[PDB]
RNA sequence: AGGCGGGC
DNA sequence: GCTGCCGCCGCC
């Protein structure tokens, strides 16, 4: 037996590779994976009728000696018309470049599901793998251990809740701009290693690094290594990276800024060992790499990194955990999250001082080191790893995806796992603002959980709502809600435990857990509402209209409390409390929250943002003074701006 | 009256956009200072811009 | 209508 | 690099 805690994966040559820990790094190549295809028999046919027809035909095209196939009763409840609620299908296991079209019409069957199945999705669904977990299971990778398996059935998930220590490496990159070619070149790189980050226990504040090293080339604490050019530096970088072999690469704006630069410089300078940025070994870059397609290039980089988790604190995901930030500049994030001050140094290596001024160069290198240490500490403080891990386990997708910031990612998997487990066949892949200055405290009330509560209250599902699948624009009448209910209940149990919990450690962990559950539930709507693999216009509309009724009554309730709605939409409603006191305003806000819940017992709104003053200009365009309470109750004012001219690049 | 490009400009004239300046209506000095109207233009001052023939007909 | 930025 | 034209984005 072989035990590995899997972290990430990658697809190559119709195989699936898993990278994880066994603690050393390891990769497992998975062969024998098949797409599960489901052939829908015609009126008066059986799975055997299909079996006789297509199987001999499939053996020929794909050239297989034998193909596993069996009858299986499956349910279907999605948007494809003429397909029945339940039928006997022929399940064909077709091993993993020519795909079988879904409209394969024959005298036996008329439809086929799972034709374009993705290999990772197939593995995860079939083996019921729910995110990063423990699994009981030459020169292909940068890992310490390289193994393969002949069949995916050899891999089964374990119940173990704990996880191994991770190897994190914080990166900080200082660049230079060459005006000739308009190319951002790399001047220095800081590498800070934290070889034993345990997410099973809280990470100690101001945690000390196991190793700190800085590499630098001429533009014109820890070890410091000097190089004669950029190429030698980057070669050394790749080698050090391979030896360190981190599970996580931490940084600030890596995803869409510094990681792209790094890759492109390794490409430009023809660095042969570039692939150590990930855990898969490659001799050559992808053919279409550097075709000027800023969109496709991003995919290539993410792919090459496969095996190492990219922990970016300033990406779409990271920003969501630091809403009190406004610019999300490294110094700003450090202040907001850790309440510590850092004055950012503006380093411009084009400046001539850096060529001969040893103290200038030294000051710049010190700035880079500090930034690296800051990035790591922030990532641990905001607990980006733990939350994204939880979200991945809840949705059952890839950790890499979560750390990235996708919308059709945890919202598609969560549904594929629920429905597949319950024997279903899955599909193939507002109030005008009161413009002006508001002198009284305005409270932003968050109705994120509007839709989930609506879907749960009225029991809205693909399985419950009779709808016209021919006409999606037809409004219909009043699995998914049960799943929602489970998430809500779990969240309740966590909060109940929080009231009693005394350990600051266990407490904080509980807070993360409930946050993950909340985000998972509040992302369920996008599944059927955004134009999504599970998109269903009749269901989206049905939910929206009930959302309109609820909001209308809500407006009436606010007015009933003599409050004025300054602005509102499906996500939030801002209410003028009419007070000039933080306390009086909060009492008003709580009364409003309670009032709404009495009318809609499954709809739980809360006070999200307190504006001492609010200058509202348009829907999503305003300036305001947010009040942030400190540990000792102490209240502090801060300026917050959204959508104004002042937010345009300059 | 016009039986992407215009809504914002009209709100901007009311101090509802950008720097939120509540622009003062133009006085005659300001109107007269603008580039002289040509064919197809109706801004300016008819006492300066129209012929005596046109003004006389209007005043009659 | 004028000014600034980006792309062809 | 500049020049000039066309489109988009606000501002003034």
């Amino acid at each position: 037996t072989f035990q590995m805690f899997w972290l990430d994966y990658c697809e190559v040559n119709n195989t699936l590779i898993l990278f994880g820990k066994v603690c050393v790094s390891a990769m497992v190549q998975i062969n024998g994976l098949c797409r599960e295809l489901f052939f829908l028999p015609r009126e008066g046919k059986t799975p055997t009728d299909i079996h006789e027809e297509i199987i001999p035909l499939l053996m020929d095209k794909y050239g297989l000696d034998n193909i596993r196939a069996k009858p299986q009763k499956m349910k279907y409840s999605f948007e494809l018309p003429d397909i029945p609620s339940e039928s006997d299908y022929l399940k064909v296991l077709l091993p993993y470049r020519d795909t079988i079209p879904s409209d394969l019409s024959s005298d036996t069957f008329y439809h086929v599901f799972g034709g374009n199945s993705n290999i990772f999705e197939s593995f995860v669904i079939q083996n019921r793998i729910m995110g990063p977990c423990w699994l009981d299971i030459r020169n292909a990778s940068h890992c310490a251990v390289e193994v393969s398996v002949d069949k995916p059935q050899n891999i089964t998930p374990t119940t173990t809740k704990t996880m191994p220590n991770l190897r994190c490496l914080s990166l900080s990159i200082q660049t230079l701009m060459n005006p000739k070619e308009n190319k951002q070149e790399i001047v220095s790189i800081t590498l800070s290693a934290y070889r034993n980050i345990s997410l099973d226990s809280p990470i100690p504040e101001n945690i000390k690094p196991d190793d700190l090293c800085t590499l630098v080339r001429p533009p014109q604490p820890g070890r410091v290594r000097l190089f004669n050019n950029e190429k030698a530096m980057l070669s050394c970088f790749c080698a050090m990276l391979k030896v360190e072999d981190p599970d996580v690469i931490i940084g600030h704006r890596l995803q869409n800024v510094y990681l792209d630069v790094l890759a492109h410089r390794m490409h430009d300078l023809n660095i042969p060992t570039f692939s150590s940025i990930g855990r898969r070994l490659r001799r050559t870059w992808p053919e279409k790499f550097g075709r000027g397609n800023s969109n496709m290039n991003h995919f290539f980089i993410s792919d090459i990194c496969s095996g190492r988790l990219i922990c970016d604190i300033a990406n779409e995901m990271g920003q969501s955990l630091t809403p009190k930030c406004q610019s999300w500049d490294l110094s700003e994030m450090y202040q907001v999250t850790c309440e510590k001050e850092h004055k950012p140094l503006d380093i411009d290596y084009q400046n001539p001082q850096y060529q001969n001024d040893v103290n200038s160069m030294t000051m710049a290198l010190q700035e880079n080191i500090t930034n690296c240490m800051i990035s790591a500490e922030v990532s641990y403080r905001i607990q980006l790893l733990t939350l994204t891990k939880q979200l991945t386990n809840l949705a059952g997708n890839a950790w890499a995806q979560t750390l990235g910031g996708t919308r059709a990612g945890r919202n598609e998997y969560i549904l594929l796992h629920e429905f597949s487990r319950n024997g279903f066949i899955v599909p193939d892949k507002v109030f005008e603002p009161e413009k002006g200055l508001h002198k009284n405290y305005v409270l932003v009330m968050d109705f994120n959980s509007l839709y989930p509560s609506i879907i749960q209250e009225f029991n809205i599902c693909f399985t419950t709502v009779d709808r016209n699948k021919e006409d999606i624009d037809e409004l219909p009448s009043v699995v998914l809600p049960r799943l929602l209910a489970n998430l809500v209940d779990r969240r309740r149990e966590v909060k109940k435990v929080m009231k009693t919990e005394t350990d600051p450690h266990k407490r904080v962990q509980c807070d993360i857990r409930q946050q993950a559950l909340k985000l998972t539930a509040n992302s369920m709507y996008g599944c059927l509402g955004y134009v999504s693999r599970f998109y269903a216009k009749p269901l989206a509309m049905l939910v929206t209209n009930k959302g309109r009724e609820i909001l209308m009554n809500t407006r009436q309730l606010a007015e009933s409390m003599n409050l004025l709605v300054v602005y509102g939409d499906t996500d939030s409603v801002m209410i003028d409390t009419g007070c000039d006191n933080y306390a009086d305003a909060i009492k008003i806000g709580l009364g409003f929250k309670r009032l709404v819940n009495e009318r809609y017992r499954l709809l739980e709104i809360d006070i999200d943002n307190v504006f001492k003053k609010l200058l509202l200009h348009a829907k999503k365009k305003y300036a305001a003074l947010t009040v942030n309470l400190d540990k000792n109750g102490n209240g502090t004012t801060v300026l917050e701006v959204k959508g104004l001219d002042m937010k345009r690049r300059e | 009256a016009f039986t992407k490009e215009y809504r914002y400009s009209f709100r901007h004239n009311y101090g509802l956009e950008g720097n939120r300046i509540n622009y003062k209506p133009w006085d005659c000095h300001t109107i007269l200072s603008k580039p002289r109207p040509g064919r197809g233009d109706y801004h300016g001052c008819p006492f300066r811009d129209w012929s005596h023939e046109r003004l006389s007909a209007e005043l009659r």
